[PDB]
């Protein structure tokens, strides 16, 4: 039993391991995807102003 | 986007000097159009002084 806990305890850690990397890993990637659609929104709103700058002929 | 709205802009520039000359031809061919008519009315006041003329 102490032979089996110590390995269920190093798996364990393991997993604990895993899931920190996980959620930074999430974090970038969710920071990334938030910057890249700001930037898809400002090129949509830029888009809407110049449709109104070439109707205002 | 920065190009197609500076474009744009520089196009709007073209059209409006477009009009531009459009309004000054139309400005000269008014005041030509005022000199043609004050020289028929002073032609045909000429004409018929002319005969009142030679009928004296």
């Amino acid at each position: 039993l102490s032979d089996k806990l110590k390995e269920a305890e190093t798996r364990a850690e393991f997993a604990e391991r895993s899931v920190t990397k996980l959620e930074k890993s999430i974090d970038d990637l969710e920071d990334e995807l938030y910057a890249q659609k700001l930037k898809y929104k400002a090129i949509s709103e830029e888009l809407d102003h110049a449709l109104n700058d070439m109707t205002s002929i | 986007m920065d190009a197609i709205k500076k474009k744009m802009q520089m196009l709007k520039l073209d059209k409006e000097n477009a009009l531009d000359r459009a309004e000054q031809a139309e400005a000269d061919k008014k005041a030509a159009e005022d000199r043609s008519k004050q020289l028929e009315d002073e032609l045909v006041s000429l004409q018929k002084k002319l005969k009142g003329t030679e009928d004296e």
